[PDB]
RNA sequence: AGCUUGUAGUCCGUAAGGGAGACAACCCAGCCCGUGGUUAAGGUCCCCAAGUGUCGACUAAGUGUUAAUACUAAAGGGCGUCCCAAGCCCCAGACAGCUGGAAGGUUAGCUUAGAAGCAGCUACCCUUCAAAGAGUGCGUAACAGCUCACCAGUCGAGGUU
RNA sequence: GCAGCUUGCUACCUCGAUGUCGGUUCUUUCCAUCCUGGCCGUGCAGCAGCGGCCAAGGGUGAGGUUGUUCGCCUAUUAAA
RNA sequence: GCUCAGGAAUAAGAGCUGAAUGCAUCUAAGCUCGAACUCUGACCUAAAAAGAGACCUCUUUAAGGAUUCCGGUAAAAGACC
């Protein structure tokens, strides 16, 4: 049938979305988030608790860009409304990992017996909690939460040995 | 006094060079760091580091580093600068990073056909980015 | 052809190897301010070398705690005068001098270097600099200082040497206040450097005049049969057939020595006031005896005796707080023996 | 001895074997594969070269081997019919001193084919069309020319 | 290896025929190469006190002779400075046969050994009668 | 032991058979070179 | 082979001037002197005289910005992107996701005490059923939970070769 | 297919001379990388290998025979 | 005697978010890491940078420079101190 490129994003109540200049800004009960979403040939309008993203043209690049921008807007509104949570587990064989939070970084001491602790960077206002053997990562930005989890998982990489024997590290069990 | 912000580098250079060769004015260009170079950032950086590190730089080509001096070089490449006419043209041209204090508050102009919003994509970088990735302090 | 490789003869990190344009070393960088205000540099004159017996206090060293003989350079360091305060404005084109205030009263022998600035505007010059700092036209402040070699006797010259020094402070206002406090005063080397600390030494090296590539770059001589075929101390080849030119990287004869050099991490082993503690019997050869206050620098320093040596706080120091050296014996035996 | 040597057609034909001497025999043994007697195969595809080239007998044998192996594996021993239409008629010679009396000695045989000329034809049933097509693509990978497969019969039987 | 307290000039270069001063049956050994030594173009392998060299037994018993062995130089005529500024020199050069680990093949060492080798390889010190 | 949640991230990816790059478990083609055949990372 | 040796035409040789960056022989052109105009080849963003010319599309690779020329890289591949056409499925609801069962067959026969559906050679294995095979997976010394090929409800538009 | 670093083919330049091999000295460049740095796979437990990708900043040595290039051999070496 | 670095931006590569293609996807945009590379950063040189510089002081028949004299931290002549 008729192919429509335009996409619609509902604005939940309590959420104010604005697109002054070429920057999206969503304010919600859980916080405020700001992203840059500018692409020539793509137009974004905000109106009556509903954002519409359309492409002037209809080629595959414009279809992909309207899809990506609509998904980003949806993720921003979901972050400002209900947020995002990511679950990671701590597993080790012989050395008990000492995992803690020292502010905007996560300290991972005794990783595989190392005398120098690993440092994992925290992104944005992302709250990381080490609840014993697991890590919860809550935030208002899916980008920030996913990157914090990725930073943890990559800092806990065993870059030398056979992965089928050495499996120590911190691994995401649930994405944002 | 031309404001180079959001202007295509080569098209601004061509316009200014042809004006200088028409030869009735002194041209000042400000915010040379804010000029635009279309194309992918990786490709532009690759070509510009190649040009910067190319020559027999002890006794060969000496490609500049500051964005204003790079823009001056770009205009120089579009002039008969070995001739008396091109020498006068380059002598009548001054390029600045940002706005110099003496030209502060002066009335500027912009080339409508050099505007960057006529580009069809987002594949571009700024001359200031190129200069600072080549290691210029400005 | 399967070639044997060698590292290049000499360093191209000091090219062109020309004569230094002045007899005074100029500092191109100043380190970070990490405490109370003070000058970041001093200037003395190299006297000579001696050696001390000291207890190895260097942490983690194999010989730590035992007697070790350490060569030291003696540097005679009379008090320098803070002649002026200069303010620098930062813009896109770099730093520019924006203001300078000279001290009201300056030493009469400064006329051997420059016509003496009069006792004119100092209060209003300082208030102008304060206004400039308040309005944001000043990026930083440096102190112009000069040495007073007339008090020395191994240095024949009475004309002072003038140089800019950084001020170490946490903020520009603190820098300006400290510079106003120290302006026109006589600063001692204890007011710049403390004993046991690391410094960087800049100096003009020993001049050797025109030297061949063998001595100048350390190129090999011709060997065996080639040693007596007429090109013994002489480079084998100036270049290939193509490119049709002699590269600037080919070792060649030219000026050797009398360059500016910076040595890093020279430790101060003693800040002394009486030169009789270090002067040997018979005096230092071609210099004489120390009379004023002096400094002992662990190891060697660039420059010959009587050369002006500039000391600055370290810019690439590795080790943390080192301590006070335990000098158990300063050798004053005759250096001429 | 790369196939790029005797690949381009720059010369007249060289085939009259009674005026030459000592041509090595061709490596290609069979020219009809699969089920030779049956002719009621509905689908019938062919491989056509799209350039004017000379194909050596060794290249022909390699393509025949690969196509026959693929067809026998997929369709079975008698699930297909395969015909190699061209025979190596041109005599390839080589100059084995230098360039004096450079007229070469006969080193092999090649088939001089024209653009759009059929090289191999494979007949199969409806359900074996993709297997025949894949095998003939593999065969075309061994030839010194770009090739394309065309459906001769069974176009409506395939789609 | 473990650092020595003294500064040792690498005095013996490859080809030097040194007297062997233990009871292994080797009287004179010629230095072939120096272990753990990387050189530069045209520079002969150099060894000072405390260094381990590959040697060939030129004189001595017929069983020792022509064998490629490891030796440690224990005496050198080239002067070396102790940390406290005193310069030490021996009357001759002298080596002792050892393994890779540093254990001497001989049982007693005639002549004084250097304290530097005596500390770097403790078994040479125990084998030697006096350490200077 | 071998932990399933670690194994999911470490051993549960496809490998390109021409450039050895890791790819998603559902990927039918290599992202680096576009190769159409990918094998699961050999976990034994 | 910018190799060697023929043939037809035309050139350089002996051919200016204009244009291709320069170019013996490539394009215009064969050229007495001076002046004016209009054109050829080629070009019109600047260097450089004249278009930042018009219309309709493509390219994201600085690819390209290279009539001929020996001065311009191939086979193969691409769910990169833009087109044309033909099959099949599709609001009697396609394609992909969200759900719920994979209960009767068999533990099919396998020397050595033991791989009893994944070493293995073979089928109108159920009456009939909107639904369950002589076997698609990290895993089994002989057994299993945990994943499929299948019709079912789901939002609801094209999907696939 | 690439390179033009082997050997051929050719005869366009040089026969009113462009001094012929190898070594030595000194400088520079390429990457198709021997080591050093970062990665991926493994029939990768570790040690250590094997295969591939990026990367030319630094290093790539000392000796016996032979004029040798090349090659053989010796002992070091991260590699020679 | 002295002669580590740190930071930025990247290659291969590993990931996050993410559509085309409801799902998935390191990629098509976007984002984070990531080398002895590159840049910066502690070094040398550099107003002959033709945009041929900034500041201050002294003085305009002066300031100051050179020559002669006694020299050497310098030096082939010059120059330099």
């Amino acid at each position: 049938m008729v192919k429509e490129i335009a996409r619609t994003i509902e604005i939940p109540e309590g959420v104010s979305v604005s697109l002054a200049q070429d920057v999206f800004t969503a304010t919600g009960p859980k916080g405020t988030v700001e992203r840059k979403l500018w692409y020539p040939g793509i137009m974004i309008d905000v109106k009556d608790g509903e954002v519409v993203v359309d492409a002037e043209y209809a080629r595959k690049e414009q279809k992909a860009m309207v899809g990506t921008f609509a998904s980003h807007i949806r993720n921003l509104v979901k972050g400002v409304n209900e947020g995002f949570e990511c679950k990671m587990s701590i597993v080790y064989a012989h050395f008990p990992m000492q995992v803690k939070v020292d502010g905007k970084t996560l300290i991972i001491g005794n990783f595989l017996g190392e005398k120098k602790p690993r440092f994992a960077k925290i992104i944005g206002e992302t709250k990381v909690k080490v609840s014993g053997n697991d890590v919860t990562i809550t935030g208002i930005n899916k980008e920030d939460v996913g990157q914090t989890a990725a930073n943890i998982e990559q800092k806990t990489k065993i870059k030398r040995f056979d992965p089928r024997i050495f499996q120590d590290g911190i691994y995401i069990v649930q994405k944002a | 006094v031309i404001d180079a912000k959001g202007l295509i580098l080569g098209r601004l250079a061509s316009s200014v060079a042809k004006q200088l060769l028409s030869g009735d004015e002194k041209v000042y260009i400000i915010n040379a760091e804010q000029a635009i170079i279309s194309g992918s950032r990786a490709a532009t950086l690759r070509e510009y580091r190649e040009t910067r590190e190319r020559g027999a730089t002890e006794f060969g080509p000496y490609f500049p580093k500051r964005p204003d001096r790079i823009l001056k070089r770009t205009i120089r490449g579009m002039l008969p600068y070995k001739r008396a006419r091109g020498r006068d043209a380059m002598s009548r041209l001054k390029v600045y990073v940002g706005v110099p204090y003496e030209l502060k508050g002066a009335e500027t102009v912009t080339i409508p056909d050099a505007d960057m919003r006529l580009l069809s994509s987002s594949r571009y970088v700024e001359l200031g980015e190129v200069s600072q990735k080549m290691g210029s302090k400005f | 052809m399967a070639s044997i490789h060698r590292p290049k003869r000499g360093s191209l990190a000091f090219s062109p190897r020309k004569r230094a344009k002045s007899h005074i070393p100029r500092f191109r960088a100043w380190p970070e301010a990490t405490g109370e205000p003070k000058l970041q540099s001093f200037a003395g004159y190299k006297v000579g070398m001696t050696h001390v017996i000291m207890v190895d206090d260097t942490k983690n060293s194999l010989t730590q705690g035992m007697e070790i003989s350490v060569p030291v350079t003696v540097i005679e360091t009379p008090a320098i005068r803070v002649a002026a305060i200069r303010a620098y404005a930062e813009d896109s084109t770099g730093e520019k001098a924006i203001a300078e205030v000279w001290a009201a009263d300056l030493d009469p022998e400064l006329k051997r270097r420059i016509p003496i600035p009069a006792a004119g505007n100092q209060a209003e010059a300082l208030e102008n600099i304060g206004k400039l700092i308040e309005e944001g036209r000043v990026s930083d402040v440096r102190a112009v200082i000069y040495t007073l070699p007339k008090s020395l006797t191994g240095v024949p010259k009475k004309v002072p040497d003038i140089m800019e020094s950084g001020i170490s402070a946490r903020d520009l206002g603190t820098k300006f206040e400290y510079s106003k406090t120290i302006l026109g005063t006589l600063v001692s080397v204890t007011d710049v450097f403390k004993n046991g600390t690391l410094v960087d030494t800049a100096a003009i090296t020993i001049g050797k005049g025109t030297q061949g590539p063998v001595k100048r770059w350390g190129i090999q001589l011709m060997k065996g049969k080639h040693s007596r075929q007429g090109s013994l101390r002489q480079v084998g080849t100036l270049g290939a057939f193509n490119p049709s030119r002699v590269s600037w990287r080919v070792p060649q004869m030219g000026q050797m020595g009398y360059h500016q050099r910076t040595e890093f991490n020279k430790r101060i082993l003693k800040i002394g006031s009486d030169g009789e503690e270090v002067t040997p019997e018979g005096g230092f050869i071609n210099y004489g005896l120390v009379r004023g206050d002096y400094i002992l620098i662990k190891g060697s320093v660039p420059g010959p005796s009587k050369r002006l040596i500039r000391l600055r706080d370290p810019i690439r120091a590795k080790k943390a707080d080192l301590g006070e050296p335990n000098i158990l014996y300063i050798s004053r035996e005759s250096k001429q023996g | 001895k790369p196939g790029s040597m005797y690949r381009n057609v720059r010369q007249r034909s060289f085939t009259r074997r009674k005026y030459m001497g000592g041509v090595p025999g061709s490596q290609v043994i069979h020219y009809d594969m699969g089920d030779k007697a049956n002719t009621s195969f509905p689908v019938k595809i062919s491989l056509i070269v799209e350039e004017k080239c000379q194909i050596r007998h060794t290249a022909l044998e390699a393509a025949r081997i690969t196509a026959n192996r693929h067809l026998v594996a997929d369709t079975g021993k008698m699930g297909f019919y395969m015909k190699l239409r061209v025979y190596p008629h041109e005599v390839i010679r080589e100059n084995k001193s230098g360039m004096r009396r450079a007229f070469g000695k006969n080193v092999g045989t090649a088939a001089r084919v024209k653009p759009m000329q059929k090289i191999f034809t494979v007949a199969v049933e409806k359900q074996n069309f993709k297997a025949a097509k894949e095998a003939l693509w593999h065969a075309g990978q061994k030839l010194p020319t770009p090739c394309r497969i065309v459906v001769d019969e069974g176009a409506e039987l395939v789609q | 290896m473990k650092g020595m307290r003294s500064n040792i000039p690498r005095a013996l270069n490859a080809g030097a025929q040194i007297a062997c001063v233990d009871n292994t049956g080797a009287k004179v050994v010629e230095i072939i190469s120096v272990k753990k030594y990387r050189g530069v173009k045209n520079r002969m392998p150099c060894a000072g006190i405390g260094d381990m060299c590959v040697v060939s037994v030129k004189k001595g018993t017929p069983e020792m002779r022509k064998q490629v062995l490891l030796a440690v130089v224990v005496r050198q005529k080239q002067e070396f400075r102790r940390p406290d500024g005193l310069h030490v020199s021996f009357e001759d050069n002298a080596m002792v046969i050892t393994d890779e680990e540093g254990i001497p093949k001989g049982t007693d060492i005639k002549g004084p050994v250097a304290r530097e080798v005596a500390e770097r390889f403790p078994k040479i010190g125990t084998t030697a009668s006096i350490i200077v | 032991a071998r932990f399933p949640e670690a194994e999911e991230r470490l051993l549960n990816k496809k490998i390109c058979m021409k450039c050895n790059a890791r790819n998603a478990i559902r990927a039918t083609r290599c992202r680096k070179c576009g190769y159409g055949t990918l094998r699961v990372k050999s976990k034994e």
